[PDB]
């Protein structure tokens, strides 16, 4: 997970 | 999706809903697009924490996440391909694209309908301009600070943002490169959000809806000077053709 993620798993 | 409106798959009939299996109903995980009858395109970051094709299930034709929809089709992932240069770098993703070969319990690929269609890939080149207004869709959050997700599909319209503008320090600086596409709302009120990742960015090129980008990252949702960032699909055309062709 990189900080600007839009992933549900982050 | 922040802003925009609620809608039915019939208005985004290439939308693919990718879920992860459980030990026992599956968990919605992210979006994708039907780029051919056997192949869904999505984001690689969606598959890293568990990169095994047997753990995922793909629904086409869904307006309502995690319940049955008339005309739904359920597929197993026959083959899961992540870009060889996928990479996370503490702020963002790189080469964030994935290919899924889908197949039914009985062997079939996707059966066309008003709620299941393919979307065109961008051409190598094209002369004659087109508009920088493009569509986004998904089951993502409706605001960056929501707990809780909408459960019903939403759609909205954003404008493309030039690389040069996206690279200004006030925006994303040198994190943006030529393999990415930026898109935002000029008044910063509509955007993709958490839970929209892997989903499509639909521009209208040579008169037909076109998959120009895949939702990959952005700081928050609809924040001023923080566009959404998309994998620029045209850059991966030869890679895509070499796998699905």
């Amino acid at each position: 997970c990189p900080a600007y993620s839009r992933y549900i798993g982050c | 999706i922040v802003g925009g409106e609620f809608t039915e798959v019939e208005n985004q009939p290439w939308f693919a809903a990718i879920y992860q299996k459980n030990k026992s109903p599956p968990s919605f995980k992210c979006g994708g697009s039907l780029i051919s009858p056997c192949w869904v395109a999505s984001a690689a970051h969606c598959f890293i924490q568990l990169p095994k094709k047997e753990n995922y299930v793909v629904y086409l034709g869904q307006s309502k996440e995690s319940s049955y929809n008339p005309g739904e089709m359920k597929f197993e992932v026959e083959q899961l391909i992540l870009h060889e240069y996928y990479r996370e770098d503490s702020l963002a993703y790189h080469n964030d694209i994935a290919l899924l070969k889908i197949r039914t319990s009985t062997g079939q690929c996707a059966q066309p309908s008003r709620s299941i269609q393919t979307i065109a890939l961008p051409p190598r080149f094209t002369d004659a301009p087109f508009g920088s207004d493009c569509e986004i869709t998904g089951f993502g959050k409706e605001s960056e600070s929501d707990y809780l997700y909408p459960k019903n599909l939403k759609m909205s319209v954003v404008k493309l943002v030039s690389h040069e503008q996206c690279m200004q320090p006030h925006y994303y600086g040198s994190e943006i490169n030529y393999k990415m596409l930026c898109a935002a709302d000029p008044e910063w009120k509509t955007d993709s959000c958490k839970g929209d990742s892997g989903g499509p960015l639909i521009c209208n090129i040579e008169g037909r809806p076109t998959l120009s980008g895949i939702v990959s990252w952005g700081r928050g949702c609809a924040e001023k000077n923080k566009p959404g960032v998309y994998t620029r699909v045209s850059h991966f055309l030869d890679w895509i053709q070499s796998h699905i062709g």
